[PDB]
């Protein structure tokens, strides 16, 4: 298992664990 | 940034929550 | 952007989201 | 479970934390 966030893969961390709050970009 | 420490190298969630907003 | 987390990319996002918690498996 | 929440589905942070431990 890749535990590295990449690409689309690091926007969909941002997604998940940021959720209301939003972020860039 | 986020790249490196997230992509490159591997975050926690405290990390990750510091690039929200 | 996939938003689902299926297979090894849901193990990664409770890896990051569970941190000293651990998780099943 | 996990699996029809947030791979079927899309699941939030707090659904997934719930699964944790």
């Amino acid at each position: 298992v890749n535990q590295h966030l990449c690409g689309s893969h690091l926007v969909e961390a941002l997604y998940l664990v940021c959720g209301e709050r939003g972020f860039f970009a | 940034g986020i790249v490196e420490q997230c992509c490159t190298s591997i975050c926690s969630l405290y990390q990750l929550e510091n690039y929200c907003n």
